[PDB]
C-alpha cells in the first residue's frame, strides 16, 4: 500500500498535471513565428538578446520572435524553432549589391536539417525604394545578375494597377531568383510564399495570418493523404 | 595586435609534463577492474535490490 | 610582427604534435585486447515520466539519486520522483527558450537558462514555500548553453559568445572569465575535485580549464565537427567528447593526446549527449537516430540498443550510485533505463 | 421460436444461394483488409500522427472490418458446407442470438467511425485554426459500446433474432411485431443519419477545398496535387457509402411499414422480399471490402509503397 | 509565516460555534491543515485535516458528524463549525500547516492556540513512560517514547514527530522523521530509534530549552499524541 504522505504527495502530482494541462491548452491556441533577416532589411518595422512582439488578428494570436545578436552562424540555436509555424523572412529589394548576400542566407536557411518541414515567407521589403531606383535608371540590375538582361516579364502574369514595364521586370526577377532557390529542394512539406510589400502597409498582418492558415491546410492534408 | 597571446598560450600548454600512453591505459585498466564489483549497470543485481523494480 | 607570431604559433603546435606522436608508445585498444568484455548490456524502461506538452532540453540527476530535473520548451522546469515518477515540484520558467538545467549538489537551488542569457538561480528550501528566482546572473552577451554547480554559492556557466563564466550567487557578479575559443562553447563537465572542468566549442576543440588559476591547460582536438557533451571519467584523469561525425572520443589529462575513438560505420546521425557509469566501463551515448548506444569505453564495442523513444534524444546521465541511466527526448517523455 | 424450416430449391441452392458468394466475398475482405493493416502498421510506426485521431479512427475501422468480415465468413462458411446445423447442435439458440448481435455491432460500427472520421475531415479543413490521441481510442470505445448496445437491445426484450433465408443465418426479424417495427426503425434511421452526416460533412469540405484550388492561387505557389487528390478521395467515399449503404436501410424501413405486413402470421416471409433482402445484403457486404481500398490502398503514398 | 486563530468563547452545552483561522507570509493554498485540540489537563489530541485543494478531509473518531473543516484559498482562511458541542469539547485549538512532498517537514508551524471552554480500535496506542525529569542546565537529558505498532513502513521511513511546547508558547516542531532535525533548531537534539521505541537525547540544555516533549506518530490516521513529559 501507500502511506498518508505518499496519498498526498500524489494527490499533489495529480494537482500539478492539472495546471500544467491548463497552461499547455492556453497556450496551445497562439501561433510561433520566427522573423530573421538582415541589417538593411526592415525586420522590426513590419508588424504594426530575444525580443518576442504579440499581436492578434481575426481573434488569432501571434507570437514573432526575433533572436538577435547571435550573427554568423546560425547553427546550435536554430534547432529551438524547429516547430514554429513559419520563419518570417525579409530582405531588402532595394538594394542589388546586397541581393546574392540575401540569396546565399536563404539557400543557408532554406536547406537546414532541422528547418525541413517550416515553411517561409519571403516579404520582399522596400518597394517603394526599388520603384525610384528601377526608374531613375542610375543602377542596372544587368551589372550584378546578367541574366536579367535576357530576361522578360512572364505573358500570363497579372500586372500591378499601374506598375511600370521596368519596375515589374525587376520585381518579377527577384522574385523568380528567390521562388528558384525555393524550388531546388524540398518537393513537399515546403513553400516560399513570396508576397511583395512597401515600407508602410497596413494590411501586412493580413498575409501573415492567410499564409499561415495556408501553411496549416497544407499540412492537415498532407498528413490525411499519406494513410 | 593580439598575437602574441596565442603564442603564449601555446607556449604554456607546451610546458606541461606527458606521461606515457601505456601507463594511463593500465591505470584505466585497473580501475575499471577494481570498481567494476560497484557497477550496479555492468552486473544486473537482483529485483529486490532494485528500487524501480515493479 | 604578424608573420612572427604566426611562425611561433606553427612552430609550437608542431612541436605539441611530435611530443604527442613521441608519447603514443602503444594503444589502449592493444592493452585491452586481453581483457574479457561484456556481453551483450541490456536494458528496460523501468519508469517512465511523462506530463510535458513539450520537448525536453535538458535534465539534471539529483544527488540523493532519487530527483532529477527536467527543462522544457514550454518554460516548464519539473522536479520529479522517479523512485515513485510523483512531481516533486513544477516551475513556470520566465522565458519558454531555455536550453540548461541544474541541480545543486546540497538539492537546495536549481540553475536555469537559454536564449535569454541570464542564468536563473532558484531556491527550492524556502520558508515560505513557495519557489521563487533567488538570483538572476546576467553578463552573457550570448545564450546560455551548459551550465553546472561548482558548489552552494559558486556556480560556472557556459555561452554561446565563446567563453565561460564563474560566478558568486551571493554577490551575483564574475568571479573570473575565461576566453579563448574560436566558437560556441556547449558542453561543460565539473570533475569530482571540483578544481578543473572541460569544455568543448564549436571549434572541435575541447579545452581545460582551471577554477583557481583560470588559465587554459591543454587543448585536445581531433573531432572533424562541433563538440555537444563532454563528460569526466570517473576516475577523473579522463574524460569523453562527443560530436557531429557521429563518433565518440576519449581522450586522458596526463597524455595530453587522444586515447580512443569509439564508431561503428553505421551510425551517421550525431551525437546529443554522453555520460559515464560509476565504474566508468560504460561510455553510454546519444544519437539523433532516436536511440542510444551502451558504448564499451575500455573495448569500444556496441552491448546494446535503448531503443524506446521517437525522436530525438536530448540529454542523458547517470547516477551517483550508478543505478538509473534517466534519458529524455524531443517526445517530452523522459525514460529511466535499468 | 428462433429456428424456422425452410424450402430451399436445388436451383436457386447453385443459382443464388451457392456458398461461393460468402466464400470469396470473405476471402476479398479478408485480403484487403489485411493489405491495409499491413500499411497501417508502417504508417504507425513512422510516428508521423500530429492528428493522431483520425489515423485512430482509420485504424479502429480497419480492424472492426477484419474481424467482423473473418467471424461471419467462418459462421457461414461453415454452415453452407454442412459442418453443423443449427437444430442439430444449437437447441441453445444463443448461437442464433450471438450472430444476430455481432452482425448488428460490425454493421452499424463502420458506419459511425465512417461519421466520426467526417467530423475530423470537416474540422482539419474548413477551421484550420483548432487543436492527444487519448480522446480519439475513447471515441472509438464509445462508438463501440453504443453499437453492441444497439446489437444487445433485443436479447433484453425489444427486437428479435429469427433465421433467415437460405438458413445460413439470422438476423433481426422483419414484420409487424411492434417490438420489430421499433428495433428496424431504429436501425434504419442510424443507418441514414451516419451516412447523411457523412454526406454532408464531405459535401462541405469538398467545396471548401475546391474553393481553395480554383480560388486564384496567382502564381500558382504549389501544383495543387493534395488539393485535389484529397477531393478525389472524399467524392468516392460519398458514393462507396451512399449507393452501398442507402438501399437495404431503405428497404428494411418500407418492409417494416409497408401495409400490408411483409411476413405472413405464420412468420414466413414472401419468397421475393427474401430474395430482394439477401441481395441488399450482399450489396451492402461491399462496403466494408471497399473502405480499405477506398481510405487507404487507392492513396498516391500506399499505391507507391505497395509496388514491387 | 503567520497563524491567527480567532473565534473561541464561551459556548453553552448543545450550541454551535465556528473558530476562523487566518493565515499569512506564506502559500495557504499549497498547505494542507490541521485542527489540534489540547485539553486543559490532557496533551495534543487531533481533531482534523483538510488537503491541499480540499480533496482529503478527515476527522477524529472522537468527533464524528459534529465537526467540519473547509478553507477558502482566495480568502485564505480556515474554517472549524462544531455542532451540539458538549462539556469535552473545552480546549484549545490550534492551526497547524503541513506541505506533504518529498523531503517536505510537515507540522513545521504551529498557531498561537485559542481557547474553547464549555459549562455544564485499531488505533495506535503510543505511550510516554515518562512524566517528569528534572534536570540541571549543562547537562544531559534522554527523553524515550514507545509505540504499540512499528512506526516504520517498507519504504524503510520512520513516521515520527517530536514536538516541544515551552511554558506560554503554542508548540514548536523539534524533530520529524526521527532522523532529520527541524529548520532553526538547534543541533543538540538528537532523535534515534528502532522501530518501536524512540528516544531524544539533548548534550546540553538550557532556559529556553524547556517545556513539555510530545512524541506523534503519522503512519496512519487518526494521528495520536502522547503522554507528554514535563522537564524541570
Ligand atoms: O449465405 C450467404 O451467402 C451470406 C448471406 C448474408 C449473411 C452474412 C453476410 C456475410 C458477409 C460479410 C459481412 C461483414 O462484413 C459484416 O457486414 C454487414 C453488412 C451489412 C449488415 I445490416 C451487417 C453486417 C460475407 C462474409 C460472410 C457473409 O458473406
Ligand atoms: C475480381 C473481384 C472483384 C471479384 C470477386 C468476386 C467474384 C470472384 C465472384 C462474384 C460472383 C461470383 C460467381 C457467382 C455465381 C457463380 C455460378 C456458379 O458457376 C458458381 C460460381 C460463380 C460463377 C461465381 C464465381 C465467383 C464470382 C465471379
Ligand atoms: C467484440 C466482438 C467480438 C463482439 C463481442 C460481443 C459479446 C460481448 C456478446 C456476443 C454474444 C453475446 C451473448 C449472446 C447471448 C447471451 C445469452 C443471455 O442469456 C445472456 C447474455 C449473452 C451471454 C450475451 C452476452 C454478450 C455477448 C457475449
Ligand atoms: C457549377 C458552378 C457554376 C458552381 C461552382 C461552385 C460551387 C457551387 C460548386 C463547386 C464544387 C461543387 C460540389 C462538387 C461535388 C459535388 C458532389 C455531387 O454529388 C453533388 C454536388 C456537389 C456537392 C457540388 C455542389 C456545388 C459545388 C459546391
Ligand atoms: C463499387 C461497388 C458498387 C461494388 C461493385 C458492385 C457489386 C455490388 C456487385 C458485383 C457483383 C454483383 C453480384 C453479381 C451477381 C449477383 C446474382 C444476382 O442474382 C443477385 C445479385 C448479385 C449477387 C450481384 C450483387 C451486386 C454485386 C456484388
Amino acid at each position: 500500500t501507500v502511506s498518508a504522505e505518499d496519498k498526498a504527495a500524489a494527490e499533489r502530482s495529480k494537482m500539478i498535471d492539472k495546471n500544467l494541462r491548463e497552461d499547455g491548452e492556453k497556450a496551445r491556441r497562439t501561433l510561433r513565428l520566427l522573423l530573421l533577416g538582415a541589417d538593411n532589411s526592415g525586420k522590426s518595422t513590419i508588424v504594426k538578446g530575444i525580443f518576442e512582439t504579440k499581436f492578434q488578428v481575426d481573434k488569432v494570436n501571434f507570437h514573432m520572435f526575433d533572436v538577435g545578436g547571435q550573427r554568423d552562424e546560425r547553427r546550435k540555436w536554430i534547432q529551438c524553432f524547429n516547430d514554429v509555424t513559419a520563419i518570417i523572412f525579409v530582405v531588402d529589394s532595394s538594394d542589388y549589391n546586397r541581393l546574392q548576400e540575401a540569396l546565399n542566407d536563404f539557400k543557408s536557411i532554406w536547406n537546414n536539417r532541422w528547418l525541413r518541414t517550416i515553411s517561409v515567407i519571403l516579404f520582399l521589403n522596400k518597394q517603394d525604394l526599388l520603384a525610384e531606383k528601377v526608374l531613375a535608371g542610375k543602377s542596372k540590375i544587368e551589372d550584378y545578375f546578367p541574366e536579367f538582361a535576357r530576361y522578360t516579364t512572364p505573358e500570363d502574369a497579372t500586372p500591378e494597377p499601374g506598375e511600370d514595364p521596368r519596375v515589374t521586370r525587376a520585381k518579377y526577377f527577384i522574385r523568380k531568383e528567390f521562388v528558384d532557390i525555393s524550388t531546388a529542394s524540398g518537393d513537399g512539406r515546403h513553400i516560399c510564399y513570396p508576397h511583395f510589400t512597401c515600407a508602410v502597409d497596413t494590411e501586412n498582418a493580413r498575409r501573415i495570418f492567410n499564409d499561415c492558415k495556408d501553411i496549416i491546410l497544407q499540412m492537415n492534408l498532407r498528413e490525411y493523404n499519406l494513410v | 595586435a593580439q598575437a602574441r597571446k596565442l603564442v603564449e598560450q601555446l607556449k604554456m600548454e607546451a610546458n606541461i609534463d606527458r606521461i606515457k600512453v601505456s601507463k594511463a591505459a593500465a591505470d584505466l585498466m585497473a580501475y575499471c577492474e577494481a570498481h567494476a564489483k560497484e557497477d550496479p549497470l555492468l552486473t544486473p543485481v537482483p529485483a529486490s535490490e532494485n528500487p524501480f523494480r515493479e | 610582427e604578424l608573420d612572427q607570431l604566426r611562425q611561433e604559433a606553427e612552430q609550437l603546435k608542431n612541436q605539441i604534435r611530435d611530443a604527442r606522436k613521441a608519447c603514443a608508445d602503444a594503444t589502449l585498444s592493444q592493452i585491452t585486447n586481453n581483457i574479457d568484455p561484456v556481453g551483450r548490456i541490456q536494458m528496460r524502461t523501468r519508469r517512465t515520466l511523462r506530463g510535458h506538452l513539450a520537448k525536453i532540453y535538458a535534465m539534471h540527476w539529483g544527488t540523493d539519486s532519487r530527483l532529477l530535473v527536467s527543462a522544457s520548451q514550454d518554460g516548464k522546469l519539473i522536479i520529479w520522483d522517479s523512485y515513485t515518477t510523483n512531481k516533486v515540484h513544477a516551475i513556470p520558467l520566465r522565458s519558454s527558450w531555455v536550453m540548461t538545467c541544474a541541480y545543486a549538489p546540497s538539492g537546495n537551488y536549481v540553475a536555469c537558462g537559454g536564449l535569454d542569457n541570464i542564468c536563473s538561480i532558484y531556491n527550492l528550501k524556502t520558508r515560505e514555500g513557495n519557489v521563487r528566482v533567488s538570483r538572476e546572473l546576467a553578463g552573457h552577451t550570448g545564450y546560455l548553453s551548459c551550465c553546472r554547480f561548482l558548489d552552494d554559492n559558486q556556480i560556472v556557466t557556459s555561452s554561446g559568445d565563446t567563453t565561460c563564466a564563474l560566478w558568486d550567487i551571493e554577490t551575483g557578479q564574475q568571479t573570473t572569465t575565461f576566453t579563448g575559443h574560436t566558437g560556441d562553447v556547449m558542453s561543460l563537465s565539473l570533475a569530482p575535485d571540483t578544481r578543473l572542468f572541460v569544455s568543448g566549442a564549436c571549434d572541435a576543440s575541447a579545452k581545460l580549464w582551471d577554477v583557481r588559476e583560470g588559465m587554459c591547460r591543454q587543448t585536445f582536438t581531433g573531432h572533424e565537427s562541433d563538440i555537444n557533451a563532454i563528460c569526466f571519467f570517473p576516475n577523473g584523469n579522463a574524460f569523453a567528447t562527443g560530436s557531429d561525425d557521429a563518433t565518440c572520443r576519449l581522450f586522458d589529462l596526463r597524455a595530453d593526446q587522444e586515447l580512443m575513438t569509439y564508431s561503428h560505420d553505421n551510425i551517421i546521425c550525431g551525437i546529443t549527449s554522453v555520460s559515464f557509469s560509476k565504474s566508468g566501463r560504460l561510455l553510454l551515448a546519444g544519437y539523433d537516430d532516436f536511440n542510444c548506444n551502451v558504448w564499451d569505453a575500455l573495448k569500444a564495442d556496441r552491448a546494446g540498443v535503448l531503443a524506446g523513444h521517437d525522436n530525438r534524444v536530448s540529454c542523458l546521465g547517470v547516477t551517483d550510485d550508478g543505478m538509473a541511466v534517466a534519458t529524455g527526448s524531443w517526445d517530452s517523455f523522459l525514460k529511466i533505463w535499468n | 421460436p428462433c429456428f424456422r424450416p425452410t424450402n430451399i430449391t436445388l436451383e436457386e441452392r447453385r443459382l443464388i444461394a451457392s456458398p461461393w458468394f460468402a466464400a470469396s466475398f470473405c476471402v476479398v475482405g479478408l485480403a484487403s483488409n489485411l493489405l491495409a493493416l499491413s500499411v497501417l502498421a508502417g504508417a504507425r510506426q513512422g510516428g508521423s500522427h500530429t492528428r493522431s485521431s483520425f489515423l485512430t479512427f482509420l485504424c479502429g475501422l480497419v480492424l472492426t472490418d477484419f474481424l467482423g468480415l473473418l467471424v461471419t465468413g467462418t459462421i457461414v462458411v461453415s454452415q453452407h458446407a454442412a459442418l453443423f446445423e443449427w437444430h442439430a447442435v444449437d437447441p441453445g439458440c444463443r448461437l442464433c442470438r450471438f450472430m444476430g448481435v455481432v452482425m448488428i455491432f460490425f454493421g452499424l460500427s463502420p458506419l459511425l467511425l465512417g461519421a466520426a472520421m467526417a467530423s475530423e475531415r470537416y474540422l482539419g479543413i474548413t477551421r484550420p485554426f483548432s487543436r492527444s490521441q487519448r480522446r480519439a481510442w475513447a471515441t472509438v470505445g464509445l462508438v463501440w459500446a453504443a453499437a453492441l448496445a444497439l446489437g444487445l437491445l433485443p436479447l433484453l426484450g425489444v427486437g428479435r433474432y429469427t433465421v433467415q433465408y437460405p438458413g445460413s443465418w439470422c438476423f433481426l426479424t422483419l414484420g409487424a411485431e411492434s417490438g420489430d417495427v421499433a428495433f428496424g426503425l431504429l436501425f434504419s434511421m442510424l443507418g441514414g443519419l451516419s451516412v447523411g452526416l457523412s454526406f454532408l460533412l464531405n459535401t462541405v469540405s469538398v467545396a471548401t477545398l475546391c474553393h481553395v484550388y480554383h480560388g486564384q492561387e496567382a502564381a500558382q505557389q504549389r501544383p495543387r496535387d493534395s488539393e485535389v487528390e484529397m477531393m478525389a478521395q472524399l467524392l468516392g467515399i460519398m458514393v462507396v457509402a451512399s449507393v452501398c449503404w442507402l438501399p437495404l436501410l431503405v428497404f428494411i424501413a418500407q418492409t417494416v411499414l409497408r401495409n400490408p405486413p411483409a411476413m405472413s402470421p405464420a412468420g414466413q416471409l414472401s419468397r421475393t422480399t427474401e430474395k430482394e433482402l439477401l441481395i441488399y445484403l450482399r450489396v451492402a457486404t461491399w462496403n466494408q471490402i471497399l473502405d480499405p481500398w477506398v481510405y487507404i490502398l487507392f492513396r498516391r503514398a500506399v499505391l507507391r509503397r505497395l509496388q514491387p | 509565516v503567520q497563524l491567527v486563530e480567532s473565534g473561541g468563547g464561551l459556548v453553552q452545552p448543545g450550541g454551535s460555534r465556528k473558530l476562523s483561522c487566518s493565515a499569512s507570509g506564506f502559500a495557504f493554498s499549497s498547505f494542507g491543515m490541521h485542527w489540534v485540540r489540547q485539553a486543559p489537563e490532557k496533551g495534543l489530541e487531533w481533531v482534523a485535516y483538510i488537503s491541499s485543494g480540499s480533496g482529503t478531509i478527515y476527522y477524529a473518531d472522537t468527533v464524528k458528524g459534529r465537526f467540519t473543516i473547509s478553507r477558502d484559498d482566495p480568502k485564505n482562511t480556515l474554517f472549524l463549525q462544531m455542532t451540539s458541542l458538549r462539556s469535552e469539547d473545552t480546549a484549545m485549538y490550534y492551526c497547524v500547516r503541513s506541505i506533504y512532498y518529498y523531503g517536505s517537514s510537515p507540522f513545521d508551524f504551529w498557531g498561537q492556540g485559542t481557547t474553547l471552554t464549555v459549562s455544564s480500535g485499531s488505533d495506535i496506542v503510543m505511550t510516554q513512560a515518562t512524566s517528569s525529569v528534572p534536570v540541571t542546565p549543562g547537562e544531559s537529558v534522554s527523553i524515550s517514547c514507545r509505540s504499540s505498532k512499528s512506526l516504520l513502513h517498507s519504504n524503510g521511513n520512520t513516521y515520527l514527530y517530536w514536538f516541544l511546547q515551552r511554558p506560554g508558547q503554542s508548540p514548536q516542531l523539534l524533530i520529524y522523521r526521527m532522523s532529520n532535525l527541524a529548520s532553526g533548531v538547534p543541533d543538540r537534539f538528537s532523535g534515534s530509534g528502532s522501530g518501536t521505541a524512540f528516544t531524544l537525547t539533548i548534550s546540553r540544555l538550557e532556559a529556553e530549552d524547556v517545556g513539555v516533549y510530545y512524541c506523534m506518530q503519522h503512519l496512519e490516521y487518526p494521528l495520536t499524541f502522547g503522554a507528554g513529559t514535563k522537564l524541570e
